[PDB]
RNA sequence: GUGAGGGGAGUGAAAUAGAUCCUGAAACCGCAUGCAUACAAGCAGUGGGAGCACCUUCGUGGUGUGACUGCGUACCUUUUG
RNA sequence: GAACCCACUGUCGUUGAAAAGCCAGGGGAUGACUUGUGGAUAGGGGUGAAAGGCUAAUCAAGCCUGGUGAUAGCUGGUUCU
RNA sequence: CAGGUCGAGUAGACCAAGGCGCUUGAGAGAACUCUGCUGAAGGAACUAGGCAAAAUGGUACCGUAACUUCGGGAGAAGGUA
RNA sequence: UAAGUUCCGACCUGCACGAAUGGCAUAAUGAUGGCGGCGCUGUCUCCAGCAGAGGCUCAGUGAAAUCGAAAUCGCUGUGAA
RNA sequence: GUACUCUGGGGAUAACAGGCUGAUACCGCCCAAGAGUUCAUAUCGACGGCGGUGUUUGGCACCUCGAUGUCGGCUCAUCUCAUCCUGGGGCUGAAGCAGGUCCCAAGGGUAUGGCUGUUCGCCAUUUAAAGAGGUACGCGAGCUGGGUUUAGAACGUCGUGAGACAGUUCGGUCCCUAUCUACCGUGGGCGCUGGAAAUUUGAGAGGAUCUGCUCCUAGUACGAGAGGACCAGAGUGGACGAACCUCUGGUGUACCGGUUGUGACGCCAGUCGCAUCGCCGGGUAGCUAUGUUCGGAAGGGAUAACCGCUGAAAGCAUCUAAGCGGGAAGCCUACCUCAAGAUAAGAUUUCCCUAGGACUUUAUGUCCUCUAAAGAGCCGUUCGAGACUAGGACGUUGAUAGGUUGGAUGUGGAAGCAUAGUGAUAUGUGAAGCUGACCAAUACUAAUUGCUCGUGAGGCUUGACU
């Protein structure tokens, strides 16, 4: 469905009257700008394309600005694609912009983003391997993988074997997050809980899949 | 945080003075017990003429741990010792007097008892 | 991982890490221009601006620190009579670096270490 | 202020603005609301600070105290509706910023000195 | 372990097919006129324009 | 680099007879030219066979290469094998 | 309990720094003690608080040279048409 | 042969006289291996086995069981400054 | 012990103990074999962070065992099985 | 006699694992005396008979003795279904709750301890459940080495003895830097019908798939009573997994302080070196679990056993032969991630290149002169990205890194001076001084002048529009 791309800005609190406190994550949102629709005749699917942002005319190359320029819009650091339905794109015109009043007090939302970096590991850290014995006479054999397959039946290692590599830094989704605040003045969003990535990331919050 | 093997005292006048704690219920591979969950001990140190004799393997209720209880508000509790509860067959309360504070967990119709007696809470 | 970590390790102890680059900036302030290998050049710079920064006011209690710091009577001398009075009117940036090849024996990348009104 | 302006704001919005003034060593009275169906009550909370950390609204504060024989300790936050109000009874005087020698000593051994002005 | 049979100098250039060397980066000078290696200071000392010995 | 090594000049019938110097084979390692080779599975050949390059008595010719294709699991010993 | 003489446990090392070690612990330490120099015992012999231990990195009979090209109903190999 | 400050000491820490920085370096700061330090709650549930690690540790004084070949056990255990 | 093929006490149908190839005990002693406690702990639940040495990259020097020849995939079947 | 041993040979010949076979083993079926108040077939089933598998004990001696080197444990698995739990059903000597037996079903799940070297077994306490098997009785160039099976020694027993064992007991060296295949990650090259910067469709692949308890329906249906539901709704847990660091904690050898010994800075004072960071008490960022949050929801389509509607063959009957339905944690979708080297190499938006001669091999022809675009890279400042790479940001028209200024945090009362004390010390100046990695500003220093690559309108044939 429709969405918006923000920033990562950090993790705080908010003390309910109650005196709950509740763990958020705040987003900030410079508003989105339409730069292109994507229709069935000419495309074969239907999607929103927007921007956000600000990047520098020297760090603009000349196509990109055309294609801005045929928009009308600024360039922004970043462009991206929302699949829609007809109905959701009912009112919706390049050039147009979606701010965080496309988001309501109590909605469940998905956030989407890039998860952090942890480089070459091994099993114990990326597949929750066992490590063997300390002491009792063993011999420089910790955190090693252990056993890889059977014997000469049938003499190879299978595809998917959990071994060592590269861990971290994917796509990670993250489902049934609820709004706690819409702040319009500041263009900001406050969600309850933790979303993927590190500060200063960007992220992409669209409404519930699930019903 | 309760585990195996781990020594709890008493905080009634059931007869027990030290127990030990020999499995978490509830589950299959359950791991630790914390306020308000049933353990199974087995008497290591008891008053002598008493109900209750060394040897003996009955169910227990945590009410006190060091390791300590969250709250809604952000707060953790934590107690100076390990103390818990004996149950009879039907896990309800046998002891006639509680010594030490406790904690709200308990507010179920199972552990009225415990609080009703006990002089002190927080 | 060394996520948002600052500090240099070269093969070496802390003490002696330390006591190095006290000796480099020691000949630094005495000689105003030295040579030296490119990540020493770099990170030279967050042990000796500072001291600058220091001995730009006299007084006994900074001149202990300065004594504290480098365990050197001529360079506390020199950082507090001539140095400081120097860059009393500058923003920081005392130091500048500069690519200088690389070493013959070992190919190491080298660099010169310069103050910034030298003479 | 180790974050970002905006997340100073949003947390400057909520922040109290009638703490009173108390470090460790002091002893001091919390009164706690307890809040069961629709009965509201304040619970008080006795005891010696043991631990303050500044961190705007996330600070916290740790008090340490005895009951019935049993050494019991709780971790306020400072800035929580909950903690209704503070008392500061006593002043203490002490060397250091926390005061974690404190679970070992019992009796006697634990007391903490004046404050005197 | 090793190898059960010898590898053909056909594999063996296969394997070394990476090991070119590659050109450095060159740029004449402009105050002195001179091929230096790109922001380093030349042999003799200058670098844009301020010389480091007299 | 007053080095090692080489390029000229000169000697000699001969210096690719120049000092661990007659002749200078093979394993092994380079540079150059021609053709083939980055969608295709195996003892690497064999029987067919298009295209290309050079030569040419211009050809039903010679030399190099070999897209595509049928068949095809080394040698010796010891063994019933 | 140091020096000195040993070698009970563990990690490491195993194309080792080392053809028997390093490190952390361990035992004896005025005695049936440790050690320098010079001598004696020689191979079916010597010596042994005794393990078939030691006798020049070699021991259920040392090393060297001869008999000697020992013998092998066994294994391998055996060259042009 | 072998000094100074503490010390019972030729033990130990830091120094004197006097000697050295051990014949490849420069960066980087992944998995995994070796050597160390700290660790919430639990405290042998590990394992063939408390293997390894952790723990005890000085001087003076007080006190100290069974058993005994009357010597011991014994620095028993334990405690104070 | 919650739970004891090990341990301790006793019983005796001793497969197949027994008196200088000594029998039954025994204070002290043992880097001796078995069992149980206190303290203590990363042995473990279940691993986390940090420091040094390698690993990795660059410059210099420069090995090893092995090796019929290789244009050296999976599966089911066949076949010195 | 040799376990103190040695040489020449053999897979011509044994022990392990493989192979052939299937007596034995396990599983299934046929007949049915009978048991079951009566009633062979609810559930058992004698005397006999026929098969399946390749988990047992065996038979043979085909492979290996110029070596295929292991009983159990640890780590890591993968498949089967003759199903342990959860799901769907038929019968019942099925009132309900439960149970028995058979059919369908392999998606997920499927204990911790005491004893022993054990596999196994017994025992204690759990769980929805603690299934049976194959994979060299899976896995030792991945770990261990307690048992067995070298050399020492002892007991019982046998022998005259050297010595030995349907036995027991104490002790006793586990080597290998990975070439090829495989697997886990990460790059270079070329291709994709002129070149380039981005955004994308999804042929397809992988991940995930578990379940307890409480309330409610309702003390209702059922039942003499005791007991006590199907269907349909809420809540809250266990185990497993992912992301994150606001909270609670751990670490935090470039942060702050206390303190012992020694040496030095001429001395006092103040400091520094070394002693595991000398020891001790705290602790910022980052990383992290034991901390926080989230997930396995709901819905479609075709089916398994099973239950049907209408309906003849066969005037009746009959789920089937024509025709039309229902039906499961299982299948395809659905959720998350990857994905056009998908050589079938896809699609959309925008941008760039519109010069002359010579010749012959008259062809997207080869050589000269001019031209060098859109972009890419080299280089530099670097990163919450990282082995090297790759990827992200920036390079003066600049906040990319360091420094500087301000703030925040941590530690906890700096030095000097002055007072009160004989003195150790205490108080004031003053919550002072110092504060890695954090936040915000700021061109002070360093990102210079640059170079290389990438070209000059992109063959032909047919068709439809112009």
């Amino acid at each position: 469905a429709i969405g918006l791309v923000g920033r990562k800005c950090g993790m705080t609190r908010i003390f309910t009257d109650a005196g709950v406190s509740v763990p958020v994550t705040v987003i900030e949102v410079d508003p989105n700008r339409i730069t292109q629709i994507k229709t069935l005749e000419t495309d074969g699917y239907q999607a929103v394309q927007v921007t956000t942002g600000e990047r520098r005319e020297s760090r603009v190359t000349n196509a990109q600005k055309g294609h801005f320029a045929k928009a009308g819009v600024a360039a922004g650091r970043l462009v991206k694609e929302f699949r829609v339905t007809e109905a959701e794109l009912e009112g919706r015109e390049v050039g147009g912009t979606i701010g965080v009043d496309l988001f309501t007090v109590g909605q469940i939302v998905d956030v989407t983003g890039q998860s952090k970096g942890k480089g070459f590991q091994g099993g114990v850290k990326r597949w929750n391997f066992r490590t063997q014995d300390a002491t009792h006479g063993n011999s420089v054999s910790h955190r090693v993988l252990g056993s890889t397959g059977q014997n000469q039946t049938p003499g190879r290692v299978f595809k998917g074997k959990k071994m060592a590599g590269h861990l971290g830094d994917e796509r990670v989704t993250v489902q049934g997050l609820e709004i706690v605040s819409v702040d319009t003045e500041r263009s900001v969003l406050v969600v309850k809980g933790a979303i993927p990535g590190a500060t200063g990331g960007d992220v992409i919050v669209r409404p519930t899949i699930k019903a | 945080m309760i585990q195996t093997e781990t020594m709890l005292d008493v905080a009634d006048n059931s007869g027990a003075r030290r127990v030990q704690c020999i499995k978490v219920l509830g589950g299959s591979h359950r791991r630790y017990a914390s306020v308000g969950d049933i353990i199974k001990v087995t008497v290591k140190e008891a008053i002598p003429r008493a109900r209750v004799k060394k040897g003996d393997v009955m169910n227990a209720v945590v009410v006190r741990t060091k390791f300590g209880i969250r709250r809604p508000d952000g707060s953790v509790i934590r107690f100076d010792d390990n103390a818990a509860v004996i149950l009879n067959n039907n896990k309800a309360p046998i002891a006639t007097r509680i010594f030490g504070p406790v904690t709200r967990e308990l507010r179920t119709e199972q552990f009225m008892k415990i609080i009703s007696l006990a002089p002190e809470v927080l | 991982m060394r996520h948002r970590n600052s500090g240099v390790k070269l093969g070496r102890t802390s003490s002696h890490r330390k006591a190095m680059f006290e000796n480099l900036a020691n000949s630094l302030f005495e000689h105003e221009l030295i040579k030296t290998t490119l990540p020493k050049a770099k990170e030279l710079r967050r042990v000796a601006e500072p001291l600058i920064t220091l001995a730009k006011n006299d007084t006994v209690a900074n001149r202990r620190l300065a004594f504290a710091r480098t365990r050197n009577a001529a360079t506390v001398g020199k950082l507090f009579t001539v140095l400081g009075p120097r860059y009393k009117e500058r923003n920081g940036g005392y130091l500048r670096v500069l690519k200088a090849g690389f070493r013959a024996g070992d190919a190491a990348p080298m660099a010169y270490v310069e103050l910034v009104d030298r003479e | 202020s180790g974050k970002h302006p905006l997340v100073q704001a949003i947390e400057n919005s909520q922040l109290k603005t009638d703490l009173p003034e108390f470090a460790p060593g002091d002893t001091v009275v919390v009164q706690v609301k307890v809040k069961e169906g629709d009965r509201e009550r304040l619970q008080a909370f006795e005891g010696v600070v043991i631990a303050k950390k500044n961190r705007g609204l996330n600070s916290a504060f740790t008090v340490r105290k005895i009951s019935s024989g049993v050494g019991v300790e709780r971790v306020f936050q400072t800035h929580s509706p909950v903690v209704a109000k503070i008392e500061v009874k006593r002043r203490g005087d002490v060397r250091r910023a926390k005061l974690y020698y404190l679970r070992d000593l019992s009796g006697k051994a634990a007391r903490i000195r004046e404050k005197l002005p | 372990a090793v190898q059960q049979n010898r590898k053909s100098r056909s594999r063996r250039d296969m394997r070394r097919s990476h090991d070119a060397l590659t050109e450095n980066a060159l740029t004449v000078d402009q105050a002195t006129g001179e091929t230096h290696r790109r922001h380093h200071v030349t042999k003799d000392g200058f670098y844009r324009g301020r010389q480091l010995f007299a």
